[PDB]
């Protein structure tokens, strides 16, 4: 008996004016939203944006689409959303976004009795989020998503969150492998543009960034080579072929891993913590490999002076990476 | 501007100029009674080469840039083959390989018996 | 020809493609398989991968019976949007493309007793989250999960064409894989839930083991001889002390320039790898030969017979200890 | 609701969108504005910039006046495209977005005197040609010039909607600038006649300045550091042979070292720019002294008189004229 | 006269069900392929794949749309060819293809009296080709481009290469900086799936790589290294300084020409030809090495056959080296 | 009065069949052509290919479009464009092209009393432009833009320069970071294929490269870099470590500029001349290092000759690479 069901529908979209918001001129229609956060892919600092993947849902009343006599919650077929009035919802500080269509498009429209409509989309959403990068890779970030109604003011809609702090869902479940989620807030205001005023909806997350790669990757190999470069001061001066390899060895090592880091640095116009931590272990090997250059020099006419040089050296440069150390480590944290 | 000089059975075709627009050297042959008929083409890098149906095992195509020149060597002659030969240069973007109107700087008529 | 035009036309007449047959009725069973005919590239730094794949369902609508001179009618894939189809979806698809050249890629086929064959081809890009403790001795497994948008389990269902072990079937040349093997397969059908209710999802996880000849020609190997070579300097006349010293230097930095080189290609985890513990093992046994080096020329002029000892000790003691080392790795890494 | 679907079935009725308000009696006004929500990174490299706008035109048209219970109609944003709308376009645009997600980013008004407001939220990648010769202390006035693409000036003219400085807004956050501050902007607009005719242009002009402290501490004081320990060299003694030939070499090498890796730093230009002089004047000085060192040293325990000349005339030769050189150079770029 | 010509056309598209192919129900339609290639624009072997730009025509007669009186073949608007079946052919190996669309989408119709159409297509595709390369940078690869009707079998429609070799076109056109083009071939085929049996046609190229002076410059400094590290054969023992100092920097600089050429060779994770001949030469200085440390070892007691030992390694070195590069190159040429 | 012009367009429309062109079946109809060029954005060797942005404007006339009593041109709403033929005019050499779509499609539709019709376009199209870098970097390059009618042959359409040489404008305030545009050419022709031969225009430059940039990116680096190596000659040969040092760094840093020169330019197997410049510069460094290596070995019997063999070098080396220098700018001409 689909005949009924089909009857049903075709009188609630006979007079229907998509034209024309729910209650036109009269009072507002209230917007509930949901978000299932599915995930939450690269988060760029070179492109200062993150992206996420979402079930994004909204729940309005329209009295033109109540029906009696069915006691079922209609589920229709997605294309039906092109005949239906559905809110104008934007995202302010989004840069590309798409509504997956594999192996339809992914929406979902489905009416209940008294005229609810509940509309769900899959967004796979780019936004803008500024970072600062000063205390990188020891920082903590704050990414926001905003949601508005572009063209109706708070006279004609209303937003709010359906289920209060419960409405946003998936955030506890998800892993980045750089970064770790500390806090999720929701936010409901009005932003008055020269238009009106509009609704808004806020949700935050506060990141916080790991550093146990950074640590396996940066800082333990270049304080390995700068530890590893103070051996020279160790080895008699005779044994000229030793020293030479290691200050080179050690140089070139310092320039490719330098290298190789700041091609993942973003090609920002300021200094970071892990550059002056970098160049301060390059200066230090540096130094060391022109200490050796020099009493390699003198040692043939100058043999006391020399060797006084090495024990000298053997004291002064731990002690002062040891200060350059304490330095940082308490600048930065 | 691409000047072409004709020699000759092997016959040589030599392209100076801007032999770089004219990626392209074709050749051929005009009856004393008939038109313009393609015989083949090479190009000027990769060495690849098309013939036609009545000339192909028979006559080869080969090219060298020490001197920027073609050659065409004739094999298993046949009084069929009595028409003048031309040289001809074909643009980048000229379409049809087998259609004389598309080539266009043209060598010295060569007479073939 | 007409007549066949008759047919269409009585089919679509007075038919509503916004309602799924048996709506109000019975719950609408779909049969689903799948022909991977290219497993694609897998990425360990999107912890992704892509497939292509024939994509098939089939379902039964009592709205489309027709008796014809035909049994079945292969139409155009046009028809397909003129009538109920499901909107199944990928769960954890990234971004997905519906192959549009040079027509859309897709296939439609009614039976006289109103069964649909509904077909397309697709290719998905899917997340396989991973996790790379055992590096580069890791196999995964990496799932495909797809359902309905919009029907829950009380409207739509979904099955297996055949047996679900049949019903993934990948084509033989279908590899586009360079470090990873694809073992098999399995299948598994359950349900799903979110704040919309309650669904069917039809799940298939891909299982890849990673390919090691390419990190045993570049890091076990060179890594092992490095420690060789630092090993063998006991050997060395205790005279010989520039010898001595170049040889445990020469070996510190080759260890250095290939661990820094080994790190470069690591993925970005925010932890210890097995081939970081290799590495550190094979540094701790290269600094310790150049410290038992040390300490052995302290005692030259002092005590001969305490550095005559320790050389002696050391020589039987790191290539024992570094035998035993590597049996446990490799017993630990190659059998799990 | 009946009373509104009658009212726009009546403003609908006999209505041509292809035909401009009063065509062939008048022309048609259009007022713009421009909310600028971020003004986005600017790219050196591609002479471009990024800006996100709200654009909004406003038009008197005579065939939408109505009488009802509401004076001003806010309605659903695909009325836009049953009437007349500007076929405005960004002259230097390069490639633009307009927002569709989830639904077309556009609002439209209608009052009942028939005056149209429509606001669509854009994305605008506009060219920005660049002079660089005075880098990094050089400053930029990026454009952005719109205006109808096929009506000329005596059909469809463009005016500001309040006063042509206020005209252009930009939020007080709206800033995605790394590399440059800016001080603001400049509203005109003018004709511009190509071969279709003339049209109106209305332009607006940001004005940037680089931000230069990343250089200050990246480029200039390592230079500045650099000749400064090279003139030291200058003060020791004669006999310290080994100390002065440290310091002249390595003054060279580190000079030799920032000029080239200062190179992928600076913009990839075929002129010099004002960093690049810096750079050149600081060489030279660097080389000039260890030159002076040189022949120094090739008059030691043969002439002493003429290397002591040398030797003290150099002391207060290369730092004056450093600093000289210093205070042209920052005066020349700098008052500028 | 154009209103005798439109009313023609209008005839020809009346009643026509474009949902059905020509000779639906009945024997076959047979449809002539012909492809001529503008350019192969790359050829990645990062991504495994190549793009060709085309033009794909395509031959088919429709008695639906046979006409009389016009004694002409009209060519008529591409927009047309929405109104008309076209077959469902596709690319199987495709990735990523669009049609051009300036000024208007590349697509041509013309029709003729005898009822058969024309359709042409001007295609950009980003087809997929595995490759190989375990023989880089002497390696050789086969491209393909396999084109296959989707929805139809052979009971329905048929596949050919029109003019048989004769079909394909342009293949001088292609110009590959670091390829060259050495032979083309086409195939007709049937294909059996799950829902029965396609036709198929396949385009297949075979690709050379290019060999030069930038191909050679990645194997001389390892032979280079290689006997430098033979030369320490040849200095007497009292002269050790030089022995241990070549021996030094000999594996030094082998270690990092192994890893600069790990870094910038394409990144494909297998063994390759070149691999195993860096392998080699590695495993040849630390031969070296370790024969100079037997040699230390062994001197204070057979001073007489450690110098045997040196002149016979002098000998032995450059032959194992020469066999082993003459067993190479003839596994790998 | 806009019910007089509602009434004439409509009339103009009425029976319009947008699928036969202009005086189908009789003369062909000739289509004139304008080009504004606004930039030329980004040509680049790499990639083969350059940048364009233009006004592209089509003339040509329609009988079935003119119209009496209104003395005015009718310039249309874009959307009109979609109702009227249009010519089928695309780029033969293109490989991206768009039509600019913001705030609506950058089209334009004006009508004349007589039936002629300008219809106009914005288009950014990326076209490629093989390029011959022989003669790096003084070389010459010829790009052109070939523009064809896809469908219909020189029996149904005609193109021309609508205006002479004076059809393209916008070319001489034209700066492009390298090169220079000496020249711009308009041609005109007709190309056959396999179905006919189709009318073609072609509008070409001629660009010339800036010596600028090549010098300051890798000539300057190269000599300052091999002053620096000369440096080491004035040191005393007992000062192993900073010899070994300087010259080790010259090397490395000379393959630094040699590997970033063939990066930015496509692969090729042969060899340029300026690679033979960078492999001179690269053997002038390493033969300065290998002079320090036999000075060192020949020190320990002749330390005399040790220092005359630095001294003669000091003067050898410039005059050398100096002659070297003049030989390959000498080679250009
Ligand atoms: C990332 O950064 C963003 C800012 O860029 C942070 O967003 C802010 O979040 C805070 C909450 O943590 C917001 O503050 C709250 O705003 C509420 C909404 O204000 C509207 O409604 C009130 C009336 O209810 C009006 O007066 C007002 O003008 C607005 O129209 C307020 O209701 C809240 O007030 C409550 O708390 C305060 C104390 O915080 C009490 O004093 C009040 O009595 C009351 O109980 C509160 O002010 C703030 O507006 C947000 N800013 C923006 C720009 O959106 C994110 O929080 C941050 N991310 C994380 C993880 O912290
Ligand atoms: C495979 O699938 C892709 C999409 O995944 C198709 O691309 C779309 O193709 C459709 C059909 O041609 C396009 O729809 C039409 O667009 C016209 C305008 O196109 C221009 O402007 C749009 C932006 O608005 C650009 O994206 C586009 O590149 C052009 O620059 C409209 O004028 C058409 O409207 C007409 O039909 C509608 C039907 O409802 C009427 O309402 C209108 O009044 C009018 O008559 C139409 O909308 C669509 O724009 C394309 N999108 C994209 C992103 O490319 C491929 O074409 C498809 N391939 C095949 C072989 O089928
Ligand atoms: C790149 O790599 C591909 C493979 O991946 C190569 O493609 C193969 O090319 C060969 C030809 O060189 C093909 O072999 C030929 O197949 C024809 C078709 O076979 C189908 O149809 C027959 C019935 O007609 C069936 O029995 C069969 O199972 C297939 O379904 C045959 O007709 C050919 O036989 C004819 O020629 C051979 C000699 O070549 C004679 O001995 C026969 O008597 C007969 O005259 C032939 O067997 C092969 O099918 C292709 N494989 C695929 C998968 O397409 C490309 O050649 C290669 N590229 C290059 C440039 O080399
Ligand atoms: C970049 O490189 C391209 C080549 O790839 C150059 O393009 C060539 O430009 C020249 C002009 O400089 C073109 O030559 C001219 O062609 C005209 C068209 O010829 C067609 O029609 C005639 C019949 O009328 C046919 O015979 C012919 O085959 C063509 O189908 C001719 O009308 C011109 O002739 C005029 O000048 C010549 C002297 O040059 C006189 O002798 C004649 O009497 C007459 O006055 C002329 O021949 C050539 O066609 C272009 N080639 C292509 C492939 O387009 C570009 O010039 C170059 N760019 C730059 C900046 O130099
Ligand atoms: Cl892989
Ligand atoms: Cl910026």
């Amino acid at each position: 008996n689909m005949s009924f069901v089909k009857e049903t529908v075709d009188k609630l979209l006979k007079g229907y004016d998509i034209r024309l918001r729910p209650d036109f001129g009269g009072p507002p229609v209230c917007v509930g939203m949901n978000i299932d956060i599915a995930s939450i892919d690269m988060v760029s600092e070179v492109n200062m944006d993150y992206t996420l993947t979402m079930y994004f849902q909204q729940y309005w009343r329209d009295k033109r689409l109540a029906y009696s006599g069915i006691p079922l919650n209609l589920t229709l077929d997605n294309r039906v959303a092109d005949q239906l009035w559905v809110p104008d919802t934007y995202f302010l500080n989004d840069k590309k976004s798409f509504v997956h269509g594999v192996t339809v498009k992914n929406r979902m429209i489905r009416l209940h009795p008294d005229g609810t409509v509940l509309y769900g989309l899959r967004i796979t959403t780019t936004a803008a989020c500024m970072m600062d990068l000063r205390r990188y890779p020891l920082d903590e970030q704050n990414c926001t998503l905003e949601i508005e109604s572009y063209g109706y003011t708070t006279d004609d809609i209303e937003f709010y969150w359906r289920g209060g702090d419960k409405a946003v869902t998936g955030v506890e479940r998800i892993e980045l492998p750089q970064f770790s989620i500390v806090e999720h807030r929701l936010v409901s205001r009005n932003v008055v543009f020269a238009t009106g005023a509009y609704p808004r909806l806020s949700l935050s997350f506060r990141l916080k960034r790991n550093i146990g790669y950074f640590i396996l990757q940066t800082y333990m190999p270049s304080i390995l080579i700068t530890i590893l470069s103070w051996v020279s001061f160790w080895i008699n001066y005779d044994a000229s072929a030793a020293r030479v390899a290691l200050g080179i060895t050690t140089v070139l090592t310092m320039t490719t891993i330098n290298t190789h880091l700041r091609e993942t640095l973003p090609k920002i116009p300021y200094v970071k913590a892990i550059d002056m931590y970098l160049m301060g272990c390059f200066v230090f090997v540096f130094l060391a490999l022109l200490e050796y250059a020099f009493v390699n020099y003198i040692f043939f006419s100058q043999p006391a002076r020399a060797a006084a040089i090495d024990r000298w050296s053997r004291i002064v440069f731990p002690f002062t990476f040891s200060l350059f150390n304490l330095v940082y480590w308490l600048y930065y944290v | 501007q691409v000047q072409l000089v004709e020699s000759g059975l092997r016959l040589s075709c030599a392209a100076s100029g801007h032999t770089f627009n004219y990626p392209i050297m074709g050749w051929f042959r005009q009856a004393p009674g008939k038109e313009r008929e393609f015989v083949g083409a090479i190009s000027w890098s990769g060495g690849s080469t098309s013939y036609a149906d009545s000339v192909k095992d028979r006559f080869t195509i080969s090219r060298d840039n020490a001197k920027n020149t073609v050659y065409l060597e004739m094999n298993n002659l046949k009084p069929e083959d009595t028409a003048v030969y031309y040289c001809a240069a074909k643009g980048r973007y000229s379409g049809g390989l087998y259609y004389p109107t598309n080539y266009d700087y043209w060598g010295q008529g060569t007479q073939v018996t | 020809t007409t007549v066949f035009t008759r047919i269409l036309d009585r089919l679509l007449d007075g038919y509503d493609n916004r309602l799924r047959p048996g709506l109000g009725e019975r719950v609408t069973e779909v049969k689903t398989d799948i022909f991977v005919t290219s497993f694609g590239p897998v990425s360990d730094h999107d912890m992704e991968y892509t497939i292509d794949v024939f994509f098939r369902q089939s379902w039964k609508d009592e709205r489309l019976k027709f008796k014809g001179p035909m049994t079945v009618l292969r139409l155009n894939n046009l028809m397909a949007s003129k009538i109920w189809t499901p909107d199944t979806f990928f769960h954890n698809g990234k971004k997905s493309v519906a192959h549009n050249m040079t027509m859309p890629n897709k296939l439609l086929r009614i039976t006289e007793d109103g069964t649909l064959l509904y077909t397309m081809r697709l290719t998905v890009r899917a997340e396989c989250p991973m996790h790379l403790e055992d590096f580069p001795m890791d196999a995964h497994a990496c799932p495909l999960k797809f359902g309905s948008y919009a029907y829950t389990r009380a409207e739509v269902v979904y099955e297996w064409t055949r047996e679900p072990a049949r019903s993934v079937v990948v084509a033989e040349d279908g590899s586009r894989l360079n470090q990873y093997d694809l073992l098999g397969q399995t299948v598994d059908s359950g349900i799903v839930q979110s704040s919309t209710g309650e669904y069917v999802v039809m799940t298939t996880h891909f299982h890849l083991k990673r390919k090691i000849g390419y990190f045993v020609i570049q890091t076990y190997l060179p890594c092992i001889m490095t420690v060789i070579l630092s090993q063998v300097s006991f050997w060395l006349n205790r005279e010989s002390v520039p010898a001595r010293t170049v040889f445990g230097v020469t070996t510190v930095l080759t260890m250095t320039t290939l661990s820094i080189s080994a790190r470069n290609s690591l993925p970005k985890v925010a932890y210890a790898t097995a081939m970081d513990w290799f590495i550190a093992v094979c540094y701790a046994f290269v600094f310790s030969a150049l410290i038992e080096f040390a300490t052995v020329n302290y005692f030259t002029k002092s005590q001969p017979a305490r550095a005559a000892k320790i050389d002696r000790l050391s020589r039987i003691a790191f290539p024992l200890l570094f035998g035993i080392f590597n049996l446990v790795y490799w017993a630990t890494y190659l059998n799990r």
